[PDB]
């Protein structure tokens, strides 16, 4: 997988 | 903590809008069908079940007459959106699958959760991923 982006609120 | 597993545990499997209810299970897969993370409860899916889903996103309505299978369980296919959302029903439970640029986001629910809530959980995450270019 790609790296997770920052998780949302 | 920022992992795919965290996405599933904290953003798909969270208490739904304070109601005290949760999805039964959830997962995030690549569009190629490899799992990126899933919940400890996610069913023992088979490779050709995942290929049929990938096919349904390429050929909308292919599964409508015969059903969507996951871990041998049959969900009746209901109204989704071509190439973007697949929804299914099994009794008072169901399933919702949202395809993004790179990922497919699965949600599985059981009563009393409503299909609208599952749809909402899975689509909110799917839409965020699309905004991040995934």
């Amino acid at each position: 997988p790609p790296p997770p982006p920052p998780p949302p609120p | 903590s920022g992992s795919w597993q965290t996405y599933v545990d904290e953003h798909l499997m969270c208490d739904i809008e304070g109601t005290g209810q949760h999805l039964a299970s959830a997962a995030i897969f690549g569009t190629d069908g490899n799992v990126w993370a899933k919940s400890s409860s996610f069913p023992e899916f088979k490779p050709d079940e995942i290929n049929a889903i990938i096919k349904e996103f390429s050929e909308p309505g292919a599964l409508a007459p015969t059903g969507l299978f996951l871990a041998g369980a049959k969900y009746m296919v209901i109204q989704g959106e071509p190439g973007a959302v697949i929804r299914g029903k099994k009794g008072a439970g169901g399933i919702c699958i949202k395809k993004t640029g790179q990922a497919m986001v699965f949600g599985i629910y059981e009563e009393p959760v409503n299909p609208g809530q599952c749809n909402m959980v899975v689509e909110r995450l799917g839409d965020y991923l699309v905004d991040q270019g995934m």
